[PDB]
């Protein structure tokens, strides 16, 4: 086509989606990770994670307002990844890298798994 | 705005 | 903070949101523009438009599944802008620029109004 | 990935 493109549009949309999440506006699911609960938008979760894409395209699970993750999933690891989904920023640290990688593998977030493997290989 |  | 950032994340999220829209997955509102209907996600509309941000933060309107636009709004103009919201690409042409600008003004999409004014000024 |  003969379209023009606004370079910052995608980033501005994501910034607004994060603002909506922070104010709990039109959030439609709560992700339970052991003792912790995280409110989010199903569409953003599906857009970032192979696991959530599978869950919310399921004819029964698409209607659930609560999703319970595997008890082996670390809440801090999940929190770091949920923040990444809404911001493009990953808070990767020596103290959390193993939990972040295991959570990214479970959530099926290939690019996060890739940078975790690379940061781990550099430290060995 | 740019030509993509 | 000491975060790393994935450059393409915002663009990949928007691409997936557009794929969900094309397959009518978790769309939660229909925008009626005279004889035409457009299914969308409320969060994306709010993230792109001052008008939809106002509508869906309203305690009564947030719960509506149908929103009827002003009868002066051109459906093709709305379609071009809805595509822009989900893609960052604006199909701006001599034959549609006046309708696109009027629709962008109504929807409160300042950056679109700005490029329309600039393209119009260049042709006079 | 980059340093933002
Ligand atoms: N929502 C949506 C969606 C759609 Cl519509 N099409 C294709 N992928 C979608 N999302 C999704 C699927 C698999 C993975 C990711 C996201 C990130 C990753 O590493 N794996
Ligand atoms: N959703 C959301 C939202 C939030 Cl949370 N905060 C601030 N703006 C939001 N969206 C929004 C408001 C005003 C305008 C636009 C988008 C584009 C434009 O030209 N005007
Ligand atoms: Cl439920
Ligand atoms: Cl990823
Ligand atoms: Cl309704
Ligand atoms: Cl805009």
């Amino acid at each position: 086509d003969s379209c023009i493109q606004f370079t910052r549009h995608a980033s501005d949309v994501l910034l607004n989606l994060n603002r909506l999440r922070s104010r709990d506006i039109l959030t439609d699911v709560v992700i339970v990770v052991s003792r912790e609960q995280f409110r989010a938008h199903k569409t953003v979760l599906m857009a970032c994670s192979g696991l959530f894409y599978s869950i919310f395209t399921d004819q029964l699970k698409c209607n659930l307002s609560v999703i319970n993750l595997d008890p082996e999933i670390n809440p801090e690891g999940f929190c770091i990844l949920l923040d990444f989904m809404y911001t493009s920023r990953l808070n990767l640290r020596e103290g959390n890298i193993m939990a972040v990688m295991a959570t990214a593998m479970y959530l099926q977030m290939e690019h996060v798994v890739d940078t975790c493997r690379k940061f781990i290989k550099a430290s060995e | 705005w740019v030509i993509p």
